């Protein structure tokens, strides 16, 4: 029972999957990503249109993690802005990884390496794709650890740390279950899980390098982005 | 205000 889930912590998984799976990418974006034209410009137009999509989807996600709106609205805010780095990357993952089909992701990652940006942050993005498919995580996982991302204690501005705590340890707790049920042979599963976590987090650097370098032809962002990014 | 925008995504039914 060291690796069974109570009925309350199957339920609370069937909540975070409700919500993990209500949104994916529009059509629209997906389609692009296959018949649109090929340039450095809709490359990158293409890119800022995935992003804007991957913040919405996440603040809808995050709005539904039991317990997130009984927080302070200005720690709410916090965690949203604190993590939205960390999620679109794994979010961007797991779509690279398992959501689009063979091509899809050919050309996507096509349009990625000639989109104007720098090789320096292009090349460890997709090492850590890379690191992240070794685990082979299933769905359920790949939800627990993005609201484990999401309702983290350790954001700058956050008034009651506490409360985030309260919120993310039930999370840890069933996400430790499912790794003994998923990867019943691999014992070390749950501690690789969280060591990806340290190389998540490494992208908040190489984001906020990213945004200071060029961009094709000088383009903006959206306002939403330029607002969840501090631009 | 202060993100205007995430606060109006936040607050959205």
């Amino acid at each position: 029972s060291h690796m069974e889930l109570t009925p309350d912590q199957q339920t609370l998984l069937h909540f975070i999957m409700d919500s993990y799976n209500k949104q994916r990418m529009p059509q629209e974006i997906t389609n692009k990503i296959l018949k649109e034209e090929f340039s450095a410009e809709e490359n990158f137009l293409i890119l800022t249109e995935m992003a804007t999509n991957h913040v919405q989807v996440l603040v809808e996600f995050t709005k539904k993690l039991p317990g997130f709106q009984t927080l302070d609205h200005e720690d709410q805010i916090a965690l949203l802005k604190g993590s939205a780095v960390e999620a679109m990357f794994l979010r961007s993952a797991e779509i690279f990884n398992k959501k689009l089909p063979s091509g899809h992701s050919d050309l996507l990652e096509e349009r990625i390496r000639n989109s104007g940006i720098s090789d320096e942050y292009i090349t460890p993005m997709f090492s850590f794709y890379k690191s992240i498919g070794e685990l082979k995580m299933t769905q359920e996982e790949y939800a627990l650890l993005t609201a484990i991302v999401i309702l983290s204690p350790d954001r700058q501005y956050i008034k009651d740390r506490e409360a985030v705590e309260k919120l993310q340890e039930p999370l840890l707790d069933v996400l430790q279950k499912l790794c003994k049920i998923h990867q019943p042979e691999n014992p070390q599963h749950f501690a690789c899980l969280l060591g990806r976590l340290t190389e998540l987090r490494t992208f908040n650097h190489h984001h906020a390098e990213m945004l200071m370098s060029w961009r094709v032809n000088d383009h903006k962002f959206t306002p939403l982005l330029c607002e969840i990014w501090d631009v | 205000k202060e993100n205007a925008l995430l606060r109006y995504l936040l607050d959205k039914d």
